[PDB]
C-alpha cells in the first residue's frame, strides 16, 4: 500500500491473519515472488514443438499452438513462414507513421512504425512496386527537420529524398507517380506556393507552377487518366485539375467548399473524393466535373482530415474524434461508420498500400507511355490525356530538336552567385526551366562576369576573412571543374571582363585597390588605390571604366582603362553604392545605394540623375538587359 | 551545506 | 444542507452537469465515459438512457418540450425532444470550446413561493428553504 | 503555417 | 554576521556570542564602570602653556593648531 | 565510485587500464576501504543503509552489517592479523563510531559522546589510533581502538566549516572541506602548521594518500583457507578468518562450503530501486538478491528462473535485464517506438514476454529465446468494448494458453474491466 | 545587416 | 546539540514541554523560564512532531510518524 507505506501478508482465502513485512517504505510499487517455476511441470504446444514457427510461437487453449510474425510480417499459407505485408493502410499522424491490416480482425502492426526524434509527419504516400513509404516532416523552427524522407515498410534503407529549397511553410503534400517514377510535391512559402517534380533516384528536379493568390496544399496523381489534382484552402477554396505538367489548369469544385484538406482517387469509377472540415461532409465528384455528390454529412463528422478509397468503401481519419473510420463509398448510404482504430492523437492522413491501388500492366494504365523506359525521354516524361507520345520535360537546359534530349540553353539569361554555387535564371518570369545545371565551387562566389568568345564565367571566390581568389568555368557541352586563375588575393567584391583588350579587372576590398590582368592570369597591374571598392563596369569602345566607392566619402568615379584621369562622376547623397551597371543600348549608368535603399539612372558624367525605383531594400549586384534591370537583394 | 552527499 | 441522500450510483464515470426539469420533477445528466444522457426521477427511480453515441457532452438544459445539449467534440449545439430523444436538430455547429448551457426566461417567484419568500426579514443573515414550505435560518462562515 | 505541434 | 571571543593569550575557547545577526555587525567596545588608568594631565594646568589646543605627550603637553587656517 | 553512473572503477596509478569492479546495485557509495591482506573490498552505502564486502575483483558481494545502520559514512580497516578490526561512522539518530571485527561478529560502539554528524575515518597504523572528524561540532579527534584516550587535534577553530574525508601520512593530517571547497594540511598532533594543499572548483569529497607505509604488510591467515566464495579476516580465535558467501547462499554445516538458496523471496519494486526481501517477516535484512539501483520509473518487475535473470522496463521504451548476482546488467531489446510500457508478464514455458503500452494502447509480445528479437502487437484499441482501452496489469497462464489484463475505460469505447484472451 | 558579402 | 521544535505551555502546572526529533530525540520538560530542564521520554522516540495535554489529567500526548505511534 503506497499511502500506508507498508508491505503486508494475508491469507489467500480471507483477509484474516494480517502480517507486516516492512513499514515506513516510501514510493512502494509492484510486487512479485521469485520462486522455482518449473518449465517441465507446466507444458504447452510451443514447448512440445520447439523451432516449429519461424519467428514467434504463441500457445492456445487445448495444448495447441499458433505461429506469429514480427511487426510488418504475416504468416504464409503454410502456417510456419513469414512474408512482408502486401495489403495494408498507411495512417500518418504528427508523432508517427503506422500501418494497419485492411481486415479489421488482425490488430498486428502491418509496418514497422516510423517514429522517434524529428518526426512531425504531415502527409504520406506509398510506392508499392519498390516497397517504399514517402512522408514529409515539417518544423517551423528547425530548418533541418523539413523535407521528404522514405523508408521500407520493414524499417530498413532510411533515406532523405528532398532536403534543399523547402519554404518556410514546408512541404504541404506529396504524390508519387508510380508509372513514371515522378514524385510531385507542393513547396509552400510565406506568400507563394510551388509545385515541383523529382524523378526518384535522380538529381533532376524542376518547378512546374508558381502561384501567389492560389495555394495548392494536398495533391494526388492519376497515371491512368494522366491528370493531377490538388486541394486549395486559401482565400478562394477550390479543387483543381491539370495535366501531369501543370499546364491545363481547370477548377472541378469552386462553390460549397471551404478548407478541403484531403483528396482521394477511385481509379475504377473515376470519382474524386474529398473531406471538408469546415462544412463537416465527405463528397465526391467525377473527373469531367459534374454535380458534387454528398457521401457523408452532419454533426457526427466534425474534422475529417484525410481520406482514401479501397474497393467498395472509403476510409477517413478524424482529428477531433481520434478515430479511423470505414464506410460505404456510395452516396446516400446510412450504415454507421465502422471504427478501425481509436484514441489516436494528431491524426493527419490515411493511404492504401496495395498492388490494386497502383497497377502496372499497360492494360490497366491505358498504355501509359512512361512505363517502357521513361518514354525514352532524357529527364522527365509527362504522359497527356489522349496523345500516345509523351511530352518531354527538361530539368535543366533546353529540349533538343529530336524532342527527347536536353542540352545547355543557347538563349540569353541571368547568372548569379549563391554562396558555394553559381546559379542560372531565365529572363522570362513564368519560365521555370534552368538554362544550365548549377555549378558547385569551393568557398563562396561573390562577383561574376561572362566571356562570350570562350563561353566562360569568371567569378571571384572568398575562402576566409582575408583569403580570396579568382576562378573560371566553361559552359561548353560536357563538364569541367572550376579552375583557379590567380590565388593569394584578399576578399574581392567585384569583377569585369574587357571583351576588346581581353583583360580582367577586379576590386580587392582587403588591399583597397583596383587591379587588372590578362585573361590567362598573367600581366597583373594596379589601376587605382580606393578605400572599400565594390563594383566595376567597362566601356572599352570609349576607353572609360567606372567603379563604386562605399563608406567614408562614398562616390561613383570614372577613369580610363589605364587609370590616369580619375574624376568623380557622382558624390552627392550616396552611402553604400553596392551595385553598378551600364546600359550600352541607351548610354545610361545605373547604380544601387543599399543604405539609401534606391536604384538611380543618369547620363554618363551624372547629368539628369533620377530614381528608377525607390525602396530597393539592400541591393548587392545589378544588371540591365532588354527593357528591364535585375538586382540581388541581401535583406529579402 | 547539508551533510547528504547527493 | 441537511438530509443528504444518494439517488443514482453505478456507471457514472466522468459525470457532467446535472440539470432539473422542475415541472416534470426529473433529473437529466450526461456521462462522458459512456457518451450518453440519462434521465431519472428525483426520488431515485426510473433511471434510463435518453440520448447516446455522444462524444463529450458538456452543457445540458431542459426547457419547454425540449432538451438542449452542447457536445464539445462534434463542436455542436443540438436540440432533441425530452420524450425518448427523437427529432434531433442542430442549432449551431463548428463552435470551438463549447461549455455549459442555460435558457434565460422569465420566472415568476410569486407562483413558486417558499418559506423564505413567505417570511422576509425572518433570518438575520441567511434564509434557506426547507421541504414542506418551512425555512431554516443560517449564519455566514 | 497550420500544424507545428 | 556574529560576534566571537577567544582567550587573549592563545585563542582558545573560541565561541560565538551571537546568532547570525540580520545586518553585518561593525564596531565594538566595552562599557566599564571602574575608572581606567589615571595620570596627571599637564594641559589641566594653565592649558600646558599652549595658545590653543593641547594633549599630554610622552614627556609633556604638546601644543596644536586648529583645523582651519594656516599656522 | 561514480555516484551518477552507480559503478565502482579501478585504474593503475599511471592512468592506464581503467576497468569496472561493481557495475550495478550501488546507490550512494560514501567511502571505500580495500583489504590489502585478505584481498577483500569494503564499502558503505548511504541509501541501502548497509556495510557491504566483496572480493577485490568485485566477484562475490554480500551484506556484512545491517542491524542499526542508519546513515553509514566513514569506514577504516586494520587487516593486520593482531588487530583484524573494522571501524565505521553513522550520523543517523544517536550518532556513533562503531568497532567490529571484519566479518562483523565482535560489534561494539566506541564513541557516542559529544558527537553530531560524524564524517570520515582513518587509522594511524603504528600507534593504532582511529582519527575521526565532525561536520556539525567542527573538530578533528583521535582515540584508541576501544574509544579510550580521546584527544583533540583541531577543536574550537573557525578553519573547519564542513570537513568530509580524512588522510594521514607521517606526522601530517590532510582533510577535504566541502564548505571552503579546499583540501588542507596540518600537524596530526596539535593542528599547528596549517596550509591549503589546493583549491577545488567543486566540493572535494574523497581523499587518500598513495604510499606503501599506508598499507603495512602482514602474514595472511586466509592463504591456507579452503573457503568457497568469500573468506574474511577475523579478530576472533587463533584461525583469524571466517568463511562467508554472497547474498542468496546458505552457510553449510561444514563451515567452508556454501549452497545457493533455492527458497523463494519477494521482489519489492520501488520508484528508483528493486529490492529482494525474505518472505519471513522477522528477517529485515533486504539482501535476498543484489538490489537493482538506478531505476527511472519502476512499476513492474519480472524474472526468469532459468539463467536467473530479472527483467524491467525503462522510460525511453526499452527492456533491461540483470542476474540476481548483478553480473550481466544490459539493455535487452528495444520494446516499442510509440511510448513506454507499463505491465510485464513472462511466459517461462515458451520463453516469451508480454507487456502493455498504454501510450500505444496495445498488448504486445516479445521473444527472448533466439539471438534475434521479434516483437508483435496482439490486442489493439478497436471500436468494440472487447479491445484494449488502457491496459494496466497483465497475467499469463502458459499451461492453458490464457492471458488476463486489467483495463481502464475509454470514452464511448471500452469499459473498465478485467479481460481474458488467448496468448495469441 | 552590416554591409559585407 | 538539542533542537526544540514543537513547544507547548501549561499555566496550570507551570511548565514548558517541547519535542526534539533531532540527533537525540526526546520530549523535554522545564519551568516557564526554560530553567530546570528534564527529559520525560528518550526511549522509543525518533520523530515527535506534535505535543498535546489534557488539563484535567496531566498526560502529555505526542505523535511520531517514524514509529507510526500515538503515545
Ligand atoms: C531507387 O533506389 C532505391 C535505393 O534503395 C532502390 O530501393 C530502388 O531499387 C529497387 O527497386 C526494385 C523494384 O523491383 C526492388 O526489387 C524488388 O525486390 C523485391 C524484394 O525482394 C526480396 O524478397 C523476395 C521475396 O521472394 C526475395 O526473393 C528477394 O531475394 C528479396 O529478399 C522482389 O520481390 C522483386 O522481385 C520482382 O522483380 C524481379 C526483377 O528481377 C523478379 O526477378 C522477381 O521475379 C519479381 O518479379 C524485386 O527484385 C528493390 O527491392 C529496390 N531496391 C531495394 C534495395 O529495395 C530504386 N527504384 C525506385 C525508382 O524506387
Ligand atoms: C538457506 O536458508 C534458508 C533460510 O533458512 C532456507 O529457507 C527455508 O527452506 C525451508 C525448506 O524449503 C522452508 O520450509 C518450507 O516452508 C514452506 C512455507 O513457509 C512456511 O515456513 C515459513 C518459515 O517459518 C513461514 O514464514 C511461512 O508462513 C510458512 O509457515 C512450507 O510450506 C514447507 O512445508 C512443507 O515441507 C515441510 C518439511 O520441510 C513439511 O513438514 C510440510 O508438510 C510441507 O510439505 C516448508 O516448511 C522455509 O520456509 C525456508 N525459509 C525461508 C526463509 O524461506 C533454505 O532452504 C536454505 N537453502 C537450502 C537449499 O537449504
Ligand atoms: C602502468 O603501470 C602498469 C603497472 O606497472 C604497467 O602494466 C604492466 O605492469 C607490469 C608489472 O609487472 C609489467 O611487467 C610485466 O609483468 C608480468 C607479470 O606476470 C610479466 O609476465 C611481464 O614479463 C612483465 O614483466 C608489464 O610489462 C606492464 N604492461 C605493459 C603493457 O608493459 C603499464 O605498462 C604502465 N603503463 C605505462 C603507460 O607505463
Ligand atoms: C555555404 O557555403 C559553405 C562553403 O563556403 C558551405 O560549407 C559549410 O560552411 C559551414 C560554415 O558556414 C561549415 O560549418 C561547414 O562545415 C561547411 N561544410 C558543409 C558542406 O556544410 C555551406 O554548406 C553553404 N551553405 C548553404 C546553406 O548554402
Ligand atoms: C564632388 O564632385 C564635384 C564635381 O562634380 C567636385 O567639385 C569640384 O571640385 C574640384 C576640387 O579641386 C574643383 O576644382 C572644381 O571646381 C569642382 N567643380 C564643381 C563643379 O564644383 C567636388 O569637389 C567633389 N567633392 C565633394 C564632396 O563635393
Ligand atoms: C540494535 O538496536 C536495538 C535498539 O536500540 C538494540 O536493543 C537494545 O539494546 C540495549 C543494550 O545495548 C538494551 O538495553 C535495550 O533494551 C535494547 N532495546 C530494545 C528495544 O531492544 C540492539 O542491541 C542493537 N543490536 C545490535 C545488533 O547492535
Ligand atoms: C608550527 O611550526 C613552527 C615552526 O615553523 C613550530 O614552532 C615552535 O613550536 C614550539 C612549541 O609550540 C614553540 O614553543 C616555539 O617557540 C616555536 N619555535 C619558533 C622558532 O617559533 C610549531 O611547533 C608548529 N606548531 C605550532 C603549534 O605552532
Ligand atoms: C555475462 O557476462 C559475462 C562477463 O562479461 C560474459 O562472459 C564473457 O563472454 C565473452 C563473450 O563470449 C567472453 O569473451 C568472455 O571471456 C566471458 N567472460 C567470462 C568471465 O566468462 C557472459 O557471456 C554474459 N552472459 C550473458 C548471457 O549475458
Ligand atoms: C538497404 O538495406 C540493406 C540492409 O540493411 C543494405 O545492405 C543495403 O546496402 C541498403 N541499400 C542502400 C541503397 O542503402
Ligand atoms: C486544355 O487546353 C487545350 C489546348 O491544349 C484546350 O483545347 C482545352 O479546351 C483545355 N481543356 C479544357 C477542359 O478546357
Ligand atoms: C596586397 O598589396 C601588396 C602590396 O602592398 C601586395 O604585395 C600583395 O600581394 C597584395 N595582396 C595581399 C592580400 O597582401
Ligand atoms: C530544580 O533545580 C535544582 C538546582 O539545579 C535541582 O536541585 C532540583 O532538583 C530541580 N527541580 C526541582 C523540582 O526543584
Ligand atoms: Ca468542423
Ligand atoms: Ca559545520
Ligand atoms: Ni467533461
Amino acid at each position: 500500500d503506497e499511502q500506508y507505506e507498508v508491505i503486508e501478508r494475508v491469507d489467500k482465502s480471507s483477509g484474516n491473519n494480517k502480517v507486516v513485512l516492512r513499514d515506513n517504505v516510501p514510493y512502494l510499487r509492484g510486487l512479485r515472488v521469485y520462486h522455482r517455476r518449473n518449465a517441465a511441470d507446466s507444458s504447452n504446444g510451443c514447448s512440445n514443438n520447439p523451432n516449429a514457427c519461424q519467428q514467434i510461437c504463441l500457445p492456445v487453449p487445448g495444448g495447441m499452438f499458433s505461429c506469429a510474425c514480427a511487426s510488418g510480417f504475416k504468416l504464409s499459407p503454410d502456417g510456419r513462414s513469414c512474408s512482408p505485408y502486401n495489403s495494408f493502410m498507411v495512417v500518418s499522424m504528427l508523432p508517427a507513421v503506422r500501418g494497419f491490416s485492411l481486415e479489421l480482425s488482425d490488430h498486428s502492426e502491418a509496418m514497422v512504425p516510423v517514429a522517434g526524434q524529428g518526426r512531425n509527419v504531415l502527409h504520406a504516400d506509398v510506392d508499392v512496386a519498390n516497397g517504399f513509404i514517402y512522408w514529409c516532416d515539417f518544423s517551423s523552427s528547425v530548418r533541418s527537420s523539413n523535407g521528404i524522407r522514405r523508408i521500407k515498410p520493414d524499417g530498413s534503407n532510411f533515406t532523405n529524398v528532398v532536403t534543399y529549397g523547402i519554404g518556410a511553410n514546408g512541404i504541404r503534400g506529396v504524390a508519387l507517380d508510380w508509372a513514371a517514377g515522378n514524385l510531385y510535391f507542393t513547396n509552400a512559402f510565406v506568400y507563394e506556393t510551388l509545385i515541383e517534380v523529382l524523378r526518384i533516384n535522380t538529381t533532376y528536379r524542376r518547378v512546374l507552377l508558381k502561384v501567389s493568390v492560389d495555394m495548392p496544399r494536398h495533391i494526388i496523381v492519376d497515371p491512368k487518366h494522366r491528370y493531377l489534382f490538388w486541394a486549395d484552402y486559401g482565400q478562394k477554396p477550390k479543387i483543381e485539375r491539370s495535366f501531369l505538367d501543370c499546364t491545363n489548369r481547370t477548377v472541378l469544385v469552386s462553390e460549397g467548399i471551404v478548407t478541403p484538406r484531403g483528396l482521394a482517387m477511385d481509379h475504377d469509377t473515376g470519382y474524386i473524393y474529398w473531406v471538408d472540415d469546415s462544412l463537416d461532409l465527405i463528397a465526391r465528384i467525377h473527373l469531367d466535373g459534374g454535380e458534387s455528390q454528398v457521401v457523408r454529412y452532419g454533426s457526427r463528422y466534425p474534422t475529417p482530415y484525410g481520406i482514401t478509397v479501397f474497393g467498395e468503401s472509403i476510409i477517413w481519419v478524424d482529428r477531433n474524434l481520434k478515430k479511423v473510420f470505414q464506410a460505404s463509398k456510395q452516396p446516400g448510404n446510412t450504415d454507421p461508420p465502422v471504427v478501425i482504430r481509436d484514441k489516436i492523437n494528431l491524426l493527419r492522413d490515411v493511404t492504401i498500400f496495395d498492388e490494386h491501388a497502383q497497377p502496372l500492366s499497360p492494360a490497366e494504365l491505358n498504355n501509359n507511355p512512361c512505363l517502357q523506359s521513361n518514354g525514352g525521354c532524357s529527364h522527365f516524361c509527362f504522359a497527356l490525356p489522349e496523345l500516345p507520345t509523351p511530352r518531354c520535360g527538361c530539368a535543366f537546359g533546353t529540349l533538343g530538336n529530336d524532342g527527347k534530349s536536353c542540352a545547355t540553353s543557347q538563349e540569353d539569361f541571368l547568372i548569379y552567385s549563391l554562396n558555394n554555387s553559381l546559379r542560372s535564371l531565365h529572363f522570362d518570369p513564368r519560365d521555370h526551366s534552368l538554362p544550365f545545371q548549377v555549378i558547385s565551387v569551393a568557398g563562396t562566389a561573390i562577383a561574376l562576369d561572362y566571356d562570350r568568345r570562350n563561353n566562360r564565367i569568371f567569378f571571384t571566390q572568398k575562402l576566409n576573412s582575408l583569403r580570396g581568389q579568382i576562378s573560371y568555368v566553361s559552359l561548353y557541352s560536357g563538364s569541367s571543374s572550376p579552375t583557379v586563375l590567380l590565388s593569394n588575393i584578399g576578399v574581392t567584391d567585384g569583377i569585369a571582363f574587357d571583351w576588346i583588350n581581353r583583360r580582367i579587372y577586379y576590386s580587392d576590398f582587403s588591399n583597397q585597390t583596383i587591379n587588372s590582368m590578362a585573361e590567362d592570369g598573367s600581366n597583373r597591374a594596379v589601376i587605382a588605390r580606393v578605400s572599400k571598392p565594390r563594383a566595376i563596369v567597362l566601356d572599352p569602345c570609349r576607353g572609360y571604366m567606372y567603379w563604386t566607392d562605399w563608406g567614408t566619402n562614398a562616390k561613383i568615379e570614372r577613369a580610363t582603362l589605364g587609370g590616369n584621369f580619375r574624376v568623380p562622376i557622382v558624390n552627392t547623397s550616396l552611402v553604400w553604392p553596392n551595385g553598378l551597371a551600364l546600359d550600352l543600348e541607351t548610354d545610361l549608368l545605373y547604380w544601387a545605394d543599399a543604405s539609401l535603399q534606391k536604384i538611380e539612372r543618369s547620363t554618363l558624367t551624372g547629368t539628369n540623375r533620377e530614381v528608377v525605383v525607390s525602396t530597393a531594400f539592400h541591393s548587392f549586384g545589378l544588371t540591365v538587359y532588354g527593357q528591364y534591370i535585375y538586382w540581388t537583394d541581401l535583406y529579402t | 551545506x547539508x551533510l547528504x552527499x547527493x | 444542507g441537511t438530509s443528504l441522500k444518494i439517488l443514482f450510483t453505478g456507471n457514472l464515470q466522468h459525470l457532467e452537469v446535472v440539470t432539473l426539469d422542475i415541472q416534470e420533477q426529473k433529473l437529466y445528466w450526461a456521462v462522458t465515459s459512456r457518451g450518453v444522457i440519462e434521465r431519472g426521477n428525483v426520488d431515485g427511480t426510473e433511471r434510463m438512457i435518453l440520448v447516446h453515441h455522444l462524444a463529450h457532452p458538456w452543457g445540458l438544459v431542459v426547457y419547454g418540450s425540449f432538451l438542449y445539449y452542447s457536445d464539445e467534440q462534434y463542436e455542436v449545439i443540438e436540440r432533441v425532444d425530452k420524450s425518448s430523444g427523437n427529432n434531433k436538430v442542430v442549432l449551431r455547429d463548428n463552435v470551438p470550446y463549447l461549455r455549459g448551457l442555460r435558457v434565460y426566461h422569465r420566472r415568476n417567484a410569486a407562483d413558486s413561493s417558499n418559506g423564505c419568500s413567505n417570511n422576509p426579514n425572518a433570518c438575520q443573515q441567511i434564509c434557506l428553504p426547507v421541504p414542506g414550505g418551512m425555512f431554516s435560518c443560517a449564519c455566514a462562515s | 503555417x497550420e500544424e507545428x505541434x | 554576521r556574529k560576534i566571537y571571543r577567544a582567550n587573549k593569550y592563545d585563542g582558545s575557547d573560541l565561541v560565538a556570542m551571537t546568532t547570525r545577526l540580520p545586518t553585518q555587525p561593525s564596531g565594538i567596545s566595552t562599557v566599564v564602570k571602574t575608572q581606567r588608568q589615571q595620570c596627571s594631565n599637564p594641559c589641566d594646568q594653565f592649558n600646558g602653556g599652549c595658545s590653543h589646543i593641547c594633549a599630554p605627550g610622552p614627556n609633556g603637553a604638546e601644543c596644536q593648531c586648529p583645523h582651519e587656517g594656516n599656522w | 565510485s561514480d555516484l551518477l553512473q552507480g559503478k565502482t572503477w579501478s585504474v593503475f596509478q599511471n592512468g592506464t587500464d581503467k576497468r569496472v569492479v561493481h557495475d550495478s546495485g550501488l546507490s550512494v557509495t560514501e567511502m571505500i576501504a580495500v583489504d590489502w591482506i585478505g584481498r577483500n573490498l569494503y564499502w558503505t552505502d548511504y541509501a541501502l543503509e548497509t556495510i557491504e564486502v566483496s572480493k577485490i575483483d568485485g566477484s562475490h558481494r554480500t551484506v556484512l552489517i545491517s542491524k542499526n545502520v542508519t546513515k553509514p559514512r566513514g569506514l577504516a580497516l586494520d587487516p593486520r592479523m593482531g588487530d583484524n578490526v573494522m571501524f565505521w561512522s553513522d550520523w543517523g539518530h544517536h550518532p556513533r563510531i562503531e568497532r567490529a571485527s571484519m566479518d562483523g561478529t565482535m560489534r561494539t560502539v566506541i564513541v557516542q559522546e559529544k558527537i553530531y554528524w560524524p564524517c570520515g575515518l582513518s587509522i594511524d597504523y603504528p600507534n593504532r589510533l582511529i582519527y575521526f572528524m565532525d561536520a556539525y561540532l567542527d573538530y578533528i579527534e583521535f582515540c584508541d581502538y576501544d574509544g579510550h584516550n580521546r584527544r583533540q587535534v583541531i577543536a574550537s577553530d573557525l578553519v573547519l566549516h564542513h570537513p568530509h574525508a580524512l588522510t594521514l601520512f607521517e606526522d601530517f593530517v590532510y582533510w577535504t572541506d566541502r564548505g571552503t571547497r579546499q583540501v588542507m594540511q596540518a600537524n596530526k598532533w596539535h593542528g599547528g602548521n596549517q596550509s591549503v594543499v589546493m583549491y577545488s572548483v567543486h566540493q572535494p569529497l574523497g581523499i587518500t594518500a598513495i604510499h606503501p607505509s599506508r598499507q603495512p604488510p602482514s602474514r595472511n591467515p586466509c592463504a591456507s583457507a579452503s573457503c568457497s566464495h568469500l573468506c574474511l579476516l577475523s579478530a576472533q580465535a587463533p584461525r583469524h578468518y571466517s568463511c562467508a558467501c554472497p547474498s542468496g547462499w546458505n552457510l553449510s554445516d561444514d563451515s567452508v562450503n556454501c549452497v545457493r538458496g533455492d527458497q523463494p523471496f519477494l521482489m519489492s519494486v520501488r520508484d528508483n530501486i528493486i529490492f529482494g526481501i525474505s518472505l519471513d517477516p522477522e528477517v529485515k535484512s533486504n539482501d535476498a538478491m543484489v538490489p537493482i539501483s538506478g531505476i527511472q520509473h519502476g512499476y513492474d518487475v519480472e524474472f526468469d528462473d532459468s539463467e536467473q535473470f530479472i527483467y524491467w522496463v525503462e522510460n525511453p521504451g526499452e527492456i533491461h535485464r540483470v542476474k540476481t548476482d548483478g553480473s550481466n546488467r544490459t539493455v535487452f531489446a528495444p520494446l516499442s517506438l510509440l511510448g513506454s510500457s507499463l505491465g510485464l508478464a513472462l511466459d517461462w514455458v515458451s520463453r516469451n514476454i508480454y507487456y502493455t503500452t498504454p501510450a500505444s494502447r496495445s498488448i504486445e509480445v516479445l521473444t527472448l529465446k533466439g539471438d534475434t528479437r521479434y516483437g508483435k502487437t496482439l490486442i489493439a484499441n478497436d471500436g468494440t468494448p472487447l479491445g484494449v482501452g488502457f491496459p494496466v496489469g497483465i497475467a499469463v497462464d502458459p499451461a492453458r494458453g490464457k492471458l488476463y489484463w486489467s483495463d481502464h475505460g475509454t470514452d464511448s469505447g471500452v469499459p473498465a474491466k478485467i479481460a481474458s484472451a488467448n496468448m495469441d | 545587416x552590416x554591409n559585407x558579402x
